[PDB]
């Protein structure tokens, strides 16, 4: 029951941290700055109407 | 029976003690790692709550620019509310079923 | 229980009645042990006239005597059959109710077996010797049997074994079993206290319950019945992964306190409610974009199809012309 | 001889009851799942302990007043709405002809 309790204490931590993991991992493998509000190519042609 | 059951609880205790030695160190390291790591995670995520910008014209404080852009997106959503029919999705989904009908014909 | 041995022995006597060619079974094709048992064990004429045929097979001079006795003289047939079976050392002369069929079935079975035994089997069918004059056969057969019996008795009685057969004793048991076999007044109490026909039943009953329980536990424990033979490598890899997790956890706490915690003290950026508005305005403008693209496509495609089918009708002769020219050739 | 089959089946039922209860701490399936969870966390932390140089160089950048304060989930829709608005303003004289052909349908 002690070995079960220690396993549950650890395996519950890995599910407590389940958001914090891919939130830190998001900077280790990089879904950041991907989308940029870039006006440089926005050469809008306003129609006659 | 009894000599086979004893040999099963023998190996059960051997398989337990070989884990208990290694679980105990990990458990004594648990929450003082967790709470440092969660403090690090929320602080690190604050560095990504920050959209990049290139060659947009912006006037003064970034909240004051969002305040005026909000007053005009408060007309664009309100105009999609003046423009979207109850079947806009069914129409927008038919797009390529029409072209496959034409391709078959 | 009990009567299952009387049912089985009725089939033995009935198959032997067929082998010995009983005419009182001609067309009487029973295949049920209960009906076979009742044919041999119940009070019937069918059974009494079988007993008369068995008596006629063993002692033919009774066949004239019992055929002189009518249906209305059946309780006289019963007494001459009992009187014959007494002279033959099979029953008492007043054992009339064994002959009728009111005796216990094991007595009827044991009596019919002791009739069928004496009716020697037809093994060498000596076709002619069936009806040549019995009055010049019987005395020869008596003298030949007296001779066989004198030879057999004189050569049985010449054997040194001839008092041991008449007074038999046996002991397979060696010395290392005789302490048990002398313990009669203690161990024979157990051997008389067993309830046998009960004990046998409750033994199979418990074996079925424990077999059902063991089956159900194996139909639950299916994942544990999977042959994952590499258990020590899983335990070794698990122990390594715990040891490396503790090292990586300690390394993280050291690196946090020396390289992150100095910077983790920053206040977060105050958010704007604009995120959901950028999403809604993007998504509904994208649906409105696709809707009007699809209505344009629907009009273009609908008019294209209305031109393509027109050219298939009107371009040339046309398909619609040449197919009717071809058709009218085979209609002609 | 029936006793031999009873008692031998009882011993197998007892051994399988013991394995069934101990399974989370003895059986290689659940020990394998516990191993996979640790090995996944180790294959994250070994990469955090490498990329600590990048992680520190992002935490060392104070909240950027040249960026837009917006949650990362909304960054795509915020950036693409400029191209989408331009394309919709340019398609405007086409869409008005589509709405004038809705009466054909």
């Amino acid at each position: 029951q002690k070995t079960r309790c220690m396993w549950n204490t650890i395996m519950q931590m890995l599910k407590e941290m389940e958001k914090e993991v891919d939130v830190v991992d998001a900077v280790v493998r990089g879904n950041i700055d991907q989308y940029c509000l870039d006006g440089t190519n926005a050469t809008l042609n306003i129609p006659n109407l | 029976r009894d000599l086979t059951l004893l040999q099963r609880e023998e190996r059960l205790r051997d398989l337990i003690e070989k884990q208990d030695e290694v679980l105990t160190p990990v458990v004594t390291s648990k929450d003082p790692f967790k709470d440092n790591y969660t403090t690090f995670a929320t602080a690190l995520d604050s560095t990504r709550h920050q959209l990049a910008i290139k060659n947009i014209h912006i006037t003064g404080n970034r909240h004051r620019y969002l305040e005026e852009l909000q007053k005009h997106l408060a007309i664009t959503k309100s105009l999609l509310e003046e423009i979207m029919p109850s079947h806009a999705s069914e129409n927008a989904e038919s797009f390529d079923t029409i072209k496959d009908l034409e391709n078959i014909v | 229980m009990t009567g299952g041995k009387e049912l089985g022995a009725a089939v033995e006597l009935y198959e032997r009645l067929q082998m010995l060619s009983c005419p009182c079974l001609e067309g009487v094709y029973l295949t049920d042990p209960q009906s076979i048992y009742e044919l041999l064990c119940t009070p019937s004429s069918h059974r009494l006239d079988i007993l008369q045929w068995l008596c006629s097979r063993i002692y033919p001079p009774v066949q004239e005597q019992l055929s002189s006795l009518k249906e209305s003289q059946t309780d006289t047939k019963v007494k001459e059959i009992a009187k014959l079976c007494f002279d033959l050392m099979l029953c008492h002369f007043d054992d009339l109710d064994l002959i009728r069929g009111h005796a216990s079935p094991f007595k009827q079975i044991s009596f019919i077996g002791q009739l069928l035994d004496v009716i020697q089997y037809p093994d060498t069918i000596s076709s002619n010797v069936i009806l040549e004059s019995l009055s010049h056969s019987t005395e020869k057969n008596v003298v030949t049997c007296i001779r066989e019996n004198e030879e057999l008795l004189k050569e049985l009685f010449s054997s040194p074994h001839f008092q041991a057969t008449l007074s038999p004793e046996c002991n397979p048991w060696p010395a290392d079993f005789k302490p048990l076999l002398n313990a009669e007044e203690s161990l024979q109490k157990r051997a008389t206290q067993s309830s046998k026909g009960k004990d046998m039943s409750n033994s199979v009953e418990a074996l079925l319950e424990i077999s059902s329980s063991l089956k159900a536990l194996k139909e639950e424990c299916v994942d544990l019945c999977s042959s994952v033979t590499d258990g020590d490598k899983v335990i070794q890899s698990l122990r390594l992964a715990l040891t490396d997790f503790h090292q990586l956890t300690i390394a993280f706490n050291q690196i946090y306190a020396n390289e992150f915690q100095e910077h983790c003290g920053h206040p977060a950026p105050h958010m704007s409610p604009m995120g959901p508005f950028f999403q809604f305005v993007h998504q509904s403008l994208s649906t409105c974009f696709k809707e009007l693209e699809s209505i344009a496509q629907f009009t273009e495609t609908s008019e294209n199809i209305v031109d393509v089918v027109r050219e298939r009708h009107q371009s040339k002769s046309t398909l619609c012309e040449k197919m009717k020219e071809l058709r009218q050739s085979y209609e002609a | 001889e029936i006793k031999a089959e009873i008692n031998q089946k009882s011993l197998e039922l007892e051994l399988l009851r013991l394995e069934k209860e101990t399974a989370d701490i003895t059986h290689p399936l659940y020990l394998g799942q516990k191993h996979q969870a640790l090995q996944a966390m180790n294959s994250h932390l070994e990469a955090v302990l490498r990329e600590k140089r990048s992680l520190r160089q992002r935490l060392a950048q104070p909240v950027c007043q040249e960026n837009l304060p917006i949650e990362a989930s909304y960054h795509r829709f915020t950036a693409e709405l400029l191209p989408l608005a331009v394309n919709f303003i340019e398609k405007l004289e086409i869409y008005i002809k589509t709405i004038q052909t809705i009466p054909k349908i």
